[PDB]
């Protein structure tokens, strides 16, 4: 808030308009990544209201009707695990715009998915959802890697309790490790560090006389007040060029990372992978 | 939002155009306390001063007025300033200020600099580098300089080592100045540091005793001691504030944080001065900037129509952009303070777009779950729910199965870019003409 | 002795909450080697107690004084009417700081040797009354002596001067800790706010203490140095410039403060 | 900085006379200036004359002024005067009493302050 | 918008062209944007500061458009790599991978 | 120049490298580029800029 400044600013003619539109890119292209991500079926299809598939049990990833956040209890184990001062971003003109997916509407689309793979195996991943009992959608399943069938029907009750261990050990496999959610934690960490450095980067006088320009315009008259000005402003659009680049760059990774997942979850939940590990 | 995109049409989509900032509307200057301040000043025109070694000190605070009398005080003297500059010392108050009031001849007077080299440059008198303030040195033969020869006025030449930046030496000890000892007897290899002054006024001006006065403030925290003009609080208002110097504007209000006594003012892990405490009343307030933030606007297209809704991102509406004075923002148009509708998101809130509750799919997005489209309700802009798609409820049972019938060849397409234009550039030719 | 975690005072008047700020000033290293320079003597002779300190760049200074005990502090450089000085005396009611030369350190005048006999006025003390020219004047305010009642103990009043002497300020951060003693410096942390910060331009090169109460009250010693640790009357901490980094509570204090100068883990 | 300066002197001059002209000091300035005079031909451009310093040590002199034109400051009233020796007949010019606010005078073209000007002419 | 990516990739390396044209327009904070005018219009001992900020902004301006460059071709190198197996495995067989 | 991948990473490395140790003889619009001799020719407070 110095029209000062900002009009010896404007002497840099479009190079922070730049900056803007780079963010703007990297916030929509962050919400395409998650549109990727997860937006990969036309419908939302819904669980049975019995829950019998052939004594395998989902109660654990299946969203729970209890709870007022429509999310699965390995979801609220994640919510729990990954924790993001934050109000003062906000009063230097850093806002952080909420992503367009609510959380509560990425859980429903991870319910449809979900539903869909009970339901109908793979073959609501490449057109209509065509029911199928469990048993033999497992059975198929087995087919694929070259088990025959009547391995697993032979073996389907000890197979349905060796899923539910399974998936009742993943629970605490989550909550025991504290590193396990080390990749969505790095990401929030690095971000928000970014930020604080990016805010915190405001104490360097960069030469001047002190850092802040209200002060610096109070105490020099206005013609010789803006070499100072000047030289605070080189370097304070110099960091925050570089915040800029450094966050194009790791929006590239996460662009690459997301990209990554998309694949998996076409091929691993929307069908059977033949690719090894 | 046509003239940020440098276009005449726009397509639909929402475009962010600017930012939208809450205007100051007073000014709070409290630049004292329940009483005023000020050097005392005066010093400034007498005669008997001290010598170049024996500059003066003054802890001057709060009484007289601090400036805008100095002028007249000598016919000539000298006004360099290092740091502020000399039209603006009467609106700055320096908290910090110290008073150096000494005798030197008119040829010395360029050494009281920093980094400059002499008899009282090297060892007598020390200016820091990094000096802030301003120094008054005027001719004062006609109140110094005596007929007979004024030797009460005194200067140190055989000093061995330098002084540092306001140092001081009251010693008078006899130097010992080469290899032979002295054993504190004046003689061979000895001087005595102190020399006296020809003060007569029919001598050069070079040698002409000059009166030397040096101000040196400390322009940081802390409360003050020195400034010319100021009342009213203001608790609730965006509104500047000069805080006994503190320039900026900010929304004050009461601070449930309490201070030490000692404590001055406040902050956060941050650079901004989150917290001051009031020049009087010693109130602790909870200075916060006001309630700024940027404005996009959600159009379906030039094309299609001309009526637009803005989203303010960031900002509670209940309150700050919907009433809006007299171009009291940046985006001005005042006449869509209210407009047709005014709905809260979790993106800020949404002005002129009606919210409806039939969910449709996204067509332009807006965050946390919020779309706009242009359609009917005789067709308006509304910001929709956004819904996910159809609920498909697929009839699983325990022995029943699905089973295609017939199928479609469907032939869907795929566009991947490969490679961009192979540009070049050139140094000598580019950044130099 | 070794001091765990005392030394530590607030370096600005800036208020600060849950901010781990770090600041490069003047402070004593945690774990360092203080001298108890015990004490008083008076009976006959001068037992040439309460000795002399060379004050390099501030001290700090405690002492577990039972209630006036000790009584106040000289400083200056010759200790005579050359140099100037500072005799920060602690009355019962007030405080009298003053400064500017004095013929000579007077020492605590020959009294009688019962101490807790019948005498608890203010006269014929140390006296040192000597003067010489002068300039700055006193600062008489509340006392640094407040002596709340001892519960029952439970009140060991660790009083952590601070004599940081830079810029011509003469900042006394003190504390008066309202907990006792198991050990003499117990474990935990005490930030010290400062109580006051008196501007005068001098150079100090020494430091002494008084106990003049016009009778000692049991004052045990010793007669050695070096970094002696145990029980005694005071301490002389040496403050080095370093870059303490420091943690403010919620409620604005200074909780708890680490070094990057003490330890690869600390760094 | 605000400097006020006080020029007088002049009068008619005759080919091969002389002025002894003055010029007081007072008010405020950033740094302790040289007083001269900066003047100009009839009809011509502004010129470097003479410099003094404030401590009286150091001088200047110019071709076109060499030989006829002298400056020196009083050490009672501080007012400078320009004494002279035989100024010739092309002097019928408008002197001004400039003021340069540096302590050295690397270039004579940047001047900080102005004063009056004194038009003398060299006739008979 | 069917031809969506091919039209983004070519306006955004376009104008990002353009700005770097304009870029040297700027001030920079010299006198004038123009070299030969602050050249031919000011003595040379002291010129070569106010040419040393023009330098310095315009050569900034460049390094900036060179990393946005490395950046974007990044990109464009990871769309062609998929494009390349997704002819490779699409085109010259059959995948069975789903989606 | 089979292996041209493996080389190529190695030398990009090693001429980054080498570009910015190079970079040490750039004055950048100064007097000289090593710092003992502006410290030395020029007067602390005016060496700075
Ligand atoms: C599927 O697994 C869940 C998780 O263990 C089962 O829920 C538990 O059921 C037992 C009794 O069978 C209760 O004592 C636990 O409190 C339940 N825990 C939770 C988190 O719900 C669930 O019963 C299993 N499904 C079936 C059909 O038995
Ligand atoms: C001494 O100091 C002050 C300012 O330093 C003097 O103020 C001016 O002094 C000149 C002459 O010394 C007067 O002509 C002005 O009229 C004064 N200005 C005003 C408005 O006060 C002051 O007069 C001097 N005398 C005292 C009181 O010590
Ligand atoms: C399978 O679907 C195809 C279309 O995809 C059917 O072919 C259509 O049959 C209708 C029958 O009334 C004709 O009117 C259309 O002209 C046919 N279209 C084409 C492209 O041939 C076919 O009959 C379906 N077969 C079964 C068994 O359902
Ligand atoms: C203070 O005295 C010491 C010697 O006791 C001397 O070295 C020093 O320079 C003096 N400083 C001042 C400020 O007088
Ligand atoms: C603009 O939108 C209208 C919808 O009313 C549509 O009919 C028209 O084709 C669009 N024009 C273009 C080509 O942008
Ligand atoms: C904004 O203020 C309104 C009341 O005026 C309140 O209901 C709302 O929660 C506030 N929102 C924010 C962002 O603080
Ligand atoms: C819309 O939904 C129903 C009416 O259809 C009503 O309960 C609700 O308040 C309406 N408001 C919204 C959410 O648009
Ligand atoms: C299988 O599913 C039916 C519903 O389709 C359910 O009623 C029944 O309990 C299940 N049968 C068993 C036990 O396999
Ligand atoms: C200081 O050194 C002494 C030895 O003279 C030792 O007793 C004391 O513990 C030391 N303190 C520390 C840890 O610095
Ligand atoms: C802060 O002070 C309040 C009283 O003002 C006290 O109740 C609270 O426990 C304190 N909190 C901390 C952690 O200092």
């Amino acid at each position: 808030d110095s029209t000062e400044c900002s009009n010896l600013l404007l002497q840099y003619g479009s190079f922070c308009t730049q900056l803007k539109r780079a963010l703007t890119g990297i916030a929509v292209e962050q919400d395409k990544n998650t549109q990727e991500v997860f937006a990969q079926v036309k419908q939302i299809y819904k669980t049975p209201p019995i829950k019998y598939f052939g004594g395998f049990n989902f109660s654990q990833i299946l969203p729970d009707p209890s709870k007022p956040s429509k999310r699965s209890p390995i979801e609220d184990l994640l919510f729990n695990k990954v924790t993001l001062l934050i109000c003062a971003q906000k009063f230097n003109g850093l806002t952080v715009l909420p992503p367009l997916l609510t959380d509560e509407m990425i859980a429903q689309y991870t319910s449809a998915l979900l539903a869909g793979t009970i339901t109908s195996g793979w073959t609501f991943g490449a057109g209509p959802a065509l029911q199928i009992p469990f048993p033999m959608q497992m059975a198929y399943r087995f087919n694929g890697i070259g088990v025959t069938q009547n391995v697993l029907y032979e073996n389907q009750k000890l197979i349905a309790n060796q899923f539910n261990s399974a998936i009742g050990k993943i629970q605490d496999s989550l909550s025991s490790t504290p590193s396990a959610l080390g990749k969505l934690q790095d990401v929030v960490n690095h971000n928000a560090q970014a930020l604080n450095t990016l805010v915190k980067q405001l104490s360097s006088k960069f030469g001047a006389i002190s850092s802040v320009l209200n002060d610096i315009l109070s105490r020099l008259d206005p013609p010789e007040a803006e070499v100072q000005i000047d030289r605070l402003i080189t370097g304070r659009l110099q960091s925050l060029q570089t915040y800029v680049t450094q966050q194009l760059i790791r929006a590239a990774e996460i662009r690459a990372s997301a990209n990554l997942a998309a694949t998996k979850m076409s091929e691993c939940v929307l069908g059977q992978s033949k690719r090894v590990d | 939002t046509k003239c940020t995109l440098k276009s005449f049409t726009v397509e639909k989509g929402i475009y962010q155009t600017s930012n939208f900032r809450v205007q100051p509307t007073e000014s709070i200057v409290r630049f004292p306390n329940i009483t005023n301040l000020c050097p005392f000043d005066e010093v400034f025109n007498a005669t008997r001063f001290a010598s170049v070694y024996a500059w003066n000190r003054k802890r001057i605070s709060n009484c007289v007025a601090d400036y805008s009398v100095l002028y007249n005080f000598a016919p000539f003297f000298a006004f360099k300033c290092y740091g502020v500059s000399p039209t603006k010392l009467n609106d700055l108050c320096f908290t910090n200020v110290y008073a150096d009031s000494f005798v030197i001849r008119g040829n010395e007077v360029s050494q009281i600099a920093p980094g400059q080299t002499g008899n009282i440059a090297d060892y007598n008198y020390k200016l820091p580098d990094d000096f802030t303030g301003c120094v008054i040195a005027w001719n004062s033969n006609k109140l110094d300089s005596k007929v007979g020869g004024n030797y009460n006025y005194r200067y140190r030449l055989f000093r061995k080592s330098n002084l540092k930046p306001f140092e001081r030496d009251i010693s008078t000890e006899i130097y010992q100045a080469g290899n032979k000892p002295c054993n504190g007897v004046a003689g061979v290899n000895c001087y005595f540091p102190l020399q006296s002054y020809g003060f007569r006024p029919t001598y050069g001006v070079g040698h002409q005793p000059y009166r030397v006065v040096v101000l040196s403030f400390e322009l940081l925290h802390a409360p003050a001691t020195v400034c010319g003009p100021s009342t009213n609080l203001v608790k609730n208002k965006c509104v500047n504030f000069n805080f006994n110097g503190l320039t900026g504007t900010g929304v004050l209000t009461e601070s449930n944080k309490k201070f030490l006594p000692f404590q001055q003012f406040g902050r956060d892990i941050a650079d901004t001065t989150d917290a001051v405490r009031d020049p009087q009343t010693l109130e602790i307030l909870d200075i916060t900037p006001c309630s700024f933030g940027g404005v996009s606007v959600i159009t379906p297209g030039t094309n299609t129509s001309n009526q637009v809704a803005v989203l303010y991102q960031g900002v509670n509406c209940t309150e700050v952009p919907v009433a809006i004075h007299a171009d009291q923002l940046t985006p001005t148009w005042r006449v869509y303070s209210t407009g047709s509708n005014v709905f809260q998101t979790r993106a800020g809130c949404l002005i002129g777009a009606e919210y409806v509750n039939s969910s449709y799919e996204c067509d332009i997005p807006i965050g946390a779950g919020i779309c706009a489209s242009y359609q009917t309700q005789s067709q308006s802009i509304i910001a929709y729910t956004m819904s996910l798609g159809a609920e498909n409820s697929v009839a699983y049972s325990n022995n029943s199965i699905a089973i295609p019938t017939n199928f479609t060849i469907s032939v869907t397409t795929e566009i991947l870019p490969v490679s961009m234009t192979k540009t070049s550039v050139d140094c000598t030719m580019y950044i130099c003409g | 002795t070794n001091s765990f975690t005392r030394g530590v005072y607030y370096p600005d008047k800036v208020f600060r909450s849950s901010v781990l700020h770090s600041t490069q000033d003047l402070f004593l290293p945690f774990f360092s080697n203080v001298t108890w320079f015990h004490a008083s003597g008076t009976n006959g002779t001068k037992r040439f107690d309460n000795p002399v300190l060379p004050f390099n760049d501030g001290v700090y200074f405690a002492s577990t004084e039972k209630s006036n005990i000790i009584r106040g502090w000289i400083f200056g450089t010759t200790l005579d009417s050359k140099t100037q000085s500072l005799l920060i005396v602690n009355n019962a009611t007030n405080v009298v700081i003053k400064v500017c030369e004095f013929q000579f350190c007077n020492d605590p005048f020959l009294d009688v040797y019962y101490h807790k006999n019948n005498k608890s006025w203010m006269e014929s003390e140390f006296r040192v009354y000597s003067s010489a020219n002068n300039c700055t004047f006193e600062y008489v305010s509340q006392p640094f002596l407040m002596d709340l009642e001892g519960k029952q103990g439970n009140f060991k009043n660790l009083r952590e001067f601070v004599f940081k002497n830079i810029d011509g300020y003469f900042k006394i951060y003190s504390k008066h800790t309202p907990i006792n003693l198991g050990r003499d410096l117990p474990q935990g942390f005490s930030a010290l706010e400062p109580l006051v910060d008196l501007p005068i331009g001098i150079n100090i090169t020494r430091f002494q203490t008084l106990l003049a109460l016009h009778r000692s009250y049991l004052t045990p010693g010793d007669s050695s140095s070096g970094w002696t640790a145990g029980a005694a009357a005071y301490y002389v901490g040496y403050l080095q410039p370093r870059t303490f980094l420091l943690k403010y509570n919620e409620n604005g204090t200074i909780t708890d403060a680490v070094d990057c100068a003490l330890d690869p883990l600390s760094e | 900085s605000a400097v006020q300066l006080q020029a007088s002197g002049g009068g008619f001059v005759q080919p091969g006379g002389s002025l002894r002209l003055s010029c007081a000091a007072s008010g405020w300035a950033e740094t302790f200036g040289h007083m001269g005079w900066f003047r100009q031909a009839p009809g011509k451009e502004r010129e470097f004359v003479s410099a003094i310093d404030w401590w009286d040590t150091v001088h200047y002199y110019a071709d076109s002024v060499k030989g006829r034109f002298t400056i020196s400051r009083d050490n009672s009233k501080n007012t400078v005067y320009l004494q002279m020796n035989s100024l010739r007949a092309e002097d019928t010019a408008t002197y001004y009493c400039a003021y340069w606010d540096m302590d050295y005078l690397q270039n004579s073209i940047p001047v900080d302050y102005w004063g009056q000007g004194t038009q003398v002419t060299v006739s008979s």
